[PDB]
RNA sequence: CUUACCUGGCCUUGACAUACUAGAAACUUUUCAGAGAUGGAUUGGUGCCUUCGGGAACCUAGAUACAGGUGCUGCAUGGCUGUCGUCAGCUCGUGUCGUGAGAUGUUGGGUUAAGUCCCGCAACGAGCGCAACCCUUUUCCUUACUUGCCAGCAUUUCGGAUGGGAACUUUAAGGAUACUGCCAGUGACAAACUGGAGGAAGGCGGGGACGACGUCAAGUCAUCAUGGCCCUUACGGCCAGGGCUACACACGUGCUACAAUGGUCGGUACAAAGGGUUGCUACACAGCGAUGUGAUGCUAAUCUCAAAAAGCCGAUCGUAGUCCGGAUUGGAGUCUGCAACUCGACUCCAUGAAGUCGGAAUCGCUAGUAAUCGCGGAUCAGAAUGCCGCGGUGAAUACGUUCCCG
C-alpha cells in the first residue's frame, strides 16, 4: 500500500483512542432511562459533535506487512499474500496443509 | 441378557435382547409410534421374522444419530449382533440374509471448485 | 429510515444557520453540502443552495417538502438518452 | 476433598500428551490419587488461502489449526504434592491452568 | 508445473515448525507479529555471522530465541557482550524478558541456506555462475549428502533476456514425504536486476516419522 | 465403457411384497429421493386394484407388464431383439410417461387407470409398442 | 472510510526516515470562525536519569542532501500462479553398430491405473516421474471416567434429577487387521485375469493432500521486492460533497417459479458440523411483527446460537393464471451506524407483473453419486441467490468403441 494511506490509518486509530472514553459515556448517557430527555438530547448533540474519526466504523483492518486493505484473515493479522509465505515456511506455530 | 451394537450412517443403536414374549420398545416408544413409515418397521423386523423367532424375545433398545433410515437400520444391524452373541450358530443364516454386513457408505465431501461432491460448473462452449 | 425515538437528524451548522435566517428576515440563499440532512418545519419559506457534486442548485422550501432530506432535490446524475 | 484440577491446551497433541503423563507420574510419585487424564474435544479451524497473486480463484491452500485439551483430577491430595506441582517446569506450546 | 514448499509439505510429517508457543485467538495476532518483527531484525543484524535456523519460543511469559549459527564468536562478542546487547534489544522489542542460545553448525556445507547465501554472493561479486554452481554441487557432495540440487534465475551475466539453469548430483526423492530434504531460496542483486538462487539438499529419510522425532 | 464391464447394481425387495419387480417400478415412479411418497402411491394404486377386483396384486401386475412389454428395437439403423432388462425398463417408462400426460387430477388413482386401460388392450404405452413393431418391421431386412 | 476516479477548498524538507542548529517534558481543560481540512484563543503541570556545571523520550522553529508516486515498462526481472494433466513419460553412465551425426537401452508379446509387472533381445544397470511413506472414513483391542454416558441397584417434586456404577454409547491417544492369504479355473508351464469359503471389509475397500522434463515472451511492476525511465508549488500530501450502484442494448454464471409427487392450516418425529466476553444469551413482560426492556448462565463435552427441513398423521383447496407464482409499486416501522437522498438489511398492511415447462444448439453426472431438503463459517458496525464446509432422504443406466472432443 501507499504510505500516506498507512499514516492515514494509524492516524484514525490513534483518533480512536483518544476519545474512547467520552464517546462510551456520551452512548451510556444517551441510554441512561433516569435521566431526562433534555440531557438525553444533549448527549446525543454531543456525540453528533465528536470528530468523525472518533468513530471505529471507519477503522480498515490492514495487511500489518504491506498493508493490503483485502483478506486480511483477524487471526493472524496478514493478509493472504504473506501468510501463504509465512506459514510455508514454518513460522505460524500450529499451521498445517488440511486434508480429511 | 446379551447386547449388541449397530451403526449406520452416523447412527448407532444400543440393543439388548432377553427371553421374552415379543415385546419391543425403542427410547421408551413403541416401533409405530418412533418411526412412521412401515418400511422402517419391517426393516427393523426383518431378523426375527427370519429366524420366525418374532414372540420369543423381548427387545429394548436406545437410538441416537442420523435419520430414520439410518436409525432402522442400525437397529437391524445391532439386533443381529445380539443374536449371534446369543447363539452363533445363527450367523450362517443371518450372513446369507447379509444383515452381518456393516454398510460403510457415507457421505462424500465437497470438494475446491465444485458445487457439490462431483458436480461441476456450467462450462460455457465459446 | 431513522428511528422515532431518536428523532430527525440535522446538521448543527445548518440548523444554527436556519435559525439565524428565521430569527433575522433575510432571504439570501443559504449554502450546504450538507445534503443528508432532513427538512423540518422552520425551513419552509426559506432558500437554500445544496451541493450536488459539481454545483450548489438552488432549492424553494415548501409544506410538502417536509419529511424529505435535502439531496432528494439535488439530483447527481445526468442522463439524456442513448 | 481439597481436589485440584488442571486444564492442558495445546497446538500438538504429542506434546499436551507428554506433559500430561509426567503430571500423572509426578502426582502418583507424591502420593495422591489421580483422575484422568480424559481426552476432551479439539477444535479445529481451517482456511482457505488464494495462492496466486492476481487471478485464479480455484488456485487455493488449504490450512487448519488443531487445538486439543487435556483434563487430570487431583483428589485427597498430600501437603507435599502441591509445593512439587508448582516446582514442575513449564514446557513451551502446552498451556497449563490450575484450579483449586 | 508449480512445487508445493518442501519445508511446507512435511511441517507434521517429520519437520517441525519454527515456532512453538500456545496463544488464545486474541493473543495469537500480536505474538505472530512481534515474532515476525524479531526474525526481520536478526536477519538484518546477524547478516555476516552465517545464520540458518531462527527458533522462537514464548514458555509463560517470556521469550527464548535459538540462533544457528556457523560463526558463534561473532555473535558471542570477545566477553559476550553482543549477547547481552541483542538480549536487551530483542526483550526492547517483544514485551516480555528475552533469553538468547547459540546452536553450532559443524557441518555448513550440509545446510542449504547457507550455501545459497554463498551462491548469492558470488553472483553479485560476479563469480561465473555455472562454476559457482558446479563448485557448490561439489562441496556438498564431499560434506555428505545423499543428494544436491541447485537453480539460478535471472539476467545471467546481464543478457536482455532472463533465463533459468540448475544442476543436479546424487538423488532428490520430492515426492517421497519422509525423506529429509532441506530447502532455501535466497536473492542476489546485481546492476542489472535481481538473480534468484534455489538449494535442494537431500539428506536421507527419516525412519520412525514424528514420534522418533519426539515431539 | 471402454475396458471392463460393470455389474449390475442389485436392488432389494421391496419389503411389503417381496417383489424385485415392485421395487423397480416404485424407484422409477420416485423423484428427488422421495421414496415415501412414491410407496404411498404405489401401495395405494395396488390396494385400490385388489379391492376393485380380487386378484393377487403381484400377480396382476406381472401379467399387465407382460403386455405392455415390447419385443423389438432398432439401433443406429439396423433392428435388434431387445434384452431382458430393456424390456422391462421400457415398459415401465412407457407406463409412466403415459399417466404423466394422463388427464387426471392425481397420480395414484391416475396409475391404476393406466393399469386397467393397458390390461384391456387399449393404451398409449400399447400404441407405442406398436410403433416401435411397425418401424421394425420398416427397417427388417437390415441386418 | 475503503478509494486508487470527479468537482471545488487547501499545504509545500512535506502525512513517514537519517544527518545539522535553537527553544521547549510529553501532555492536558474549555470556547470561537470554517463544510471540513485549518486558524486563532483559553485552562492545569514541570516528571524520569545524572560523574547533576548535562543528558534520555516527545514536541515546536530553521536548513539541504532528500522523502513521496496504486506514474510507465509482466517484452528488462525475483517470487508467486494457470494450463496440457496425475497425461505417463523424461533421462543418464559404461558398453555396442555405424567413417559419421546418431542408434540402442526406452523396441516386440501379453497385462495394468501406470516406462506396473513377467517374458524375448549385444545391452547392461541405474536416476527424476508411477506406486508407497502422510491425513480422513469402515471392524475390533488397550489406556483414560469428566462438564460426557446410564445396563444392574436404590431415592424420586418422574426431569441421570439424586445416591451411585465404569457396564454400553461417545470423546481421543496408542495398537491389530487384508497379504491373491486359502481354494478352482485360467494363461506360454509366467505376469495377470475370473469365480468360491471365512471375514466388518477381497483384489488400488472409498475420499484427500502430493503436479516429472517441459509448452503458451500465458497472468501478476495494483500484495511485495526489483534494473531502467519519468513528476517534484506536484504525476507528492490533507479535506467536504459526488461516482465506482448510470441504461435505447448484447453476452457469461446463478436464484425463484410455471403447481395436485403440490399450496394453506392443526398436531407430531429424527442430524452432523461449526460459532460465541466491545460475544452468545435461559426466563418474564410489551408488540401482529422485525424488535425493546428487565434478568440469568457461560472464557464453554458444563451455558448458549437452536426452530433442523424435507418426513408422518388430519382437514381443506379440485385444474383455475387459481388458495399457483411473488416481481413492481403506495402507505407505516425497526436496527446497525456521526450519517441509510443518490445507495442498507429486515418487519407489517395494501397491490399481485411475466410465467401454464421454454427453437436451433449446448452443460454436469457412473453410487451414498445425480436429484432434492435444511444447518454453519471466513470477510464483516450493518450489508450473500456468491464462496468454503456439514449432515437428512435417496435413483436411472452402461449393449459397445463404428461417430464428435482431448
Ligand atoms: C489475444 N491476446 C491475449 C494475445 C494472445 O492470444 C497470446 C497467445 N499465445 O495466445 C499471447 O501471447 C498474448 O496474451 C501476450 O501475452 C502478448 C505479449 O506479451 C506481447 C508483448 O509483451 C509485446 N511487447 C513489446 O512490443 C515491447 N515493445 C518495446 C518498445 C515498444 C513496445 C509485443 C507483443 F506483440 C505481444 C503479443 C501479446 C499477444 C496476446
Ligand atoms: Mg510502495
Ligand atoms: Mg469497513
Ligand atoms: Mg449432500
Ligand atoms: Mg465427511
Ligand atoms: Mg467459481
Ligand atoms: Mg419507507
Ligand atoms: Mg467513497
Ligand atoms: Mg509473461
Ligand atoms: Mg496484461
Ligand atoms: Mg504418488
Ligand atoms: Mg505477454
Ligand atoms: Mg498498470
Ligand atoms: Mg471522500
Ligand atoms: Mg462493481
Ligand atoms: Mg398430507
Ligand atoms: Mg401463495
Ligand atoms: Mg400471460
Ligand atoms: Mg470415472
Ligand atoms: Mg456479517
Amino acid at each position: 500500500a501507499k504510505k500516506g494511506m498507512i499514516n492515514r490509518e494509524l492516524k484514525r486509530e490513534k483518533t480512536v483512542a483518544k476519545y474512547a472514553a467520552k464517546r462510551a459515556e456520551l452512548k451510556a448517557t444517551i441510554a441512561n432511562v433516569n435521566a431526562s430527555d433534555e440531557e438525553r438530547f444533549e448527549a446525543m448533540l454531543k456525540l453528533q459533535a465528536l470528530p468523525r474519526n472518533a468513530s471505529p466504523v471507519r477503522l480498515r483492518n490492514r495487511c500489518g506487512l504491506t498493508g493490503r486493505p483485502h483478506g486480511y484473515f483477524r487471526k493472524f493479522g496478514l493478509s493472504r499474500n504473506k501468510l501463504r509465505d509465512t506459514v510455508m515456511q514454518g513460522d505460524v506455530p500450529g499451521v498445517v496443509k488440511a486434508s480429511w | 441378557t446379551n447386547y449388541g451394537t449397530g451403526r449406520r450412517k452416523t447412527a448407532t443403536a444400543r440393543v439388548f435382547l432377553s427371553a421374552g414374549t415379543g415385546k419391543l420398545v425403542i427410547n421408551n416408544r413403541t416401533l409405530e409410534q418412533y418411526f412412521g413409515r412401515e418400511t422402517a418397521r419391517m426393516v427393523v423386523r426383518q431378523p426375527l421374522e427370519l429366524l420366525e423367532a418374532t414372540e420369543k424375545y423381548d427387545l429394548y433398545i436406545t437410538v441416537k444419530g442420523g435419520g430414520i433410515g439410518g436409525q432402522a437400520g442400525a437397529i437391524r444391524h445391532g439386533i443381529t449382533r445380539a443374536l449371534i452373541a446369543a447363539d452363533e450358530t445363527l450367523k450362517p443364516v443371518l450372513r446369507q440374509a447379509g444383515f452381518v454386513t456393516r454398510d460403510a457408505r457415507e457421505v462424500e465431501r465437497k470438494k475446491l471448485g465444485l458445487r457439490k461432491a462431483r458436480k461441476r460448473p456450467q462450462f460455457s462452449k465459446r | 429510515p431513522r428511528s422515532l425515538k431518536k428523532g430527525p437528524f440535522v446538521d448543527a451548522h445548518l440548523f444554527a444557520k436556519v435559525e439565524a435566517a428565521v430569527a433575522s428576515n433575510s432571504r439570501k440563499p443559504i449554502k450546504t453540502w450538507s445534503r443528508r440532512s432532513m427538512i423540518l418545519p422552520d425551513f419552509v419559506g426559506l432558500t437554500i443552495s445544496v451541493h450536488n457534486g459539481r454545483n450548489h442548485v438552488p432549492v424553494i422550501v415548501t409544506e410538502h417538502m417536509v419529511g424529505h432530506k435535502l439531496g432528494e432535490f439535488a439530483p447527481t446524475r445526468t442522463y439524456r438518452g442513448h | 476433598n481439597q481436589r485440584i484440577r488442571i486444564r492442558l491446551k495445546s497446538f500438538d497433541h504429542r506434546l499436551i500428551d507428554q506433559s500430561a503423563q509426567e503430571i500423572v507420574e509426578t502426582a502418583k510419585r507424591t502420593g495422591a490419587q489421580v483422575c484422568g487424564p480424559i481426552p476432551m474435544p479439539t477444535r479445529i479451524e481451517r482456511f482457505n488461502v488464494l495462492t496466486s497473486p492476481h487471478v485464479n480463484k480455484d488456485a487455493r491452500d488449504q490450512y487448519e489449526i488443531r487445538t486439543y485439551k487435556r483434563l487430570i483430577d487431583i483428589v485427597q491430595p498430600t501437603d507435599k504434592t502441591v509445593d512439587a506441582l508448582m516446582k514442575l517446569d513449564l514446557a513451551a506450546g502446552v498451556d497449563v491452568q490450575i484450579a483449586l | 508445473g508449480q512445487k508445493v514448499h518442501p519445508i511446507g509439505i512435511r511441517l507434521g510429517v517429520v519437520k517441525r515448525h519454527n515456532a512453538n508457543w500456545y496463544a488464545n485467538p486474541k493473543q495469537y495476532a500480536e505474538y505472530l507479529l512481534k515474532d515476525l518483527q524479531v526474525r526481520e531484525f536478526l536477519t538484518k543484524k546477524l547478516k555476516n555471522a552465517m545464520v540458518s535456523n531462527i527458533l522462537i519460543e514464548r514458555p509463560s511469559g517470556a521469550a527464548k530465541v535459538t540462533i544457528s549459527t556457523a560463526r558463534p564468536g561473532i555473535v558471542i562478542g570477545k566477553k559476550g557482550e553482543d549477547i547481552e546487547k541483542l538480549q536487551r534489544e530483542l526483550t526492547n522489542i517483544m514485551g516480555v524478558p528475552a533469553q538468547v542460545s547459540i546452536n553450532e553448525i559443524d557441518r555448513p556445507d550440509l545446510d542449504a541456506r547457507l550455501v545459497a547465501e554463498a551462491i548469492a554472493s558470488q553472483l553479485e561479486k560476479r563469480v561465473m555462475f555455472r562454476r559457482a554452481m558446479k563448485r557448490a554441487v561439489q562441496n556438498t557432495m564431499r560434506a555428505g549428502a545423499k543428494g544436491i540440487k541447485v537453480e539460478v534465475s535471472g539476467r545471467l551475466g546481464g543478457a536482455e533476456i532472463a533465463r533459468t539453469e540448475w544442476y543436479r548430483e546424487g538423488r532428490v526423492p520430492l515426492h517421497t514425504l519422509r525423506a529429509d530434504i532441506d530447502y532455501a531460496t535466497m536473492r542476489a542483486e546485481t546492476t542489472y536486476g535481481t538473480i534468484g538462487v534455489k538449494v535442494w539438499i537431500f539428506r536421507g529419510e527419516i525412519l520412525g516419522g514424528m514420534k522418533q522425532v519426539m515431539n | 465403457p471402454r475396458r471392463r464391464v460393470v455389474a449390475a447394481r442389485e436392488i432389494l425387495p421391496d419389503p411389503k411384497f417381496s417383489s424385485q419387480t415392485i421395487a423397480k417400478f416404485m424407484n422409477h415412479v420416485m423423484q428427488d429421493g422421495k421414496k415415501s411418497i412414491a410407496e404411498s402411491i404405489v401401495y395405494g394404486a395396488l390396494e385400490r386394484v385388489q379391492e376393485k377386483n380380487k386378484v393377487d396384486p403381484v400377480e396382476f401386475f406381472e401379467t399387465t407388464l407382460e403386455k405392455v412389454r415390447p419385443m423389438v428395437e432398432v439401433k443406429a439403423q439396423v433392428p435388434m431383439e431387445v434384452r431382458p432388462s430393456r424390456r422391462t425398463a421400457l415398459a415401465m417408462r412407457w407406463l409412466v410417461d403415459a399417466a404423466a400426460k394422463r388427464s387426471e387430477k392425481t397420480m395414484a388413482l391416475r396409475l391404476a387407470g393406466e393399469l386397467l386401460d393397458a390390461a384391456e388392450g387399449k393404451g398409449a404405452a400399447i400404441k407405442k409398442r406398436e410403433d416401435v413393431h411397425r418401424m421394425a418391421e420398416a427397417n427388417k431386412a437390415f441386418s
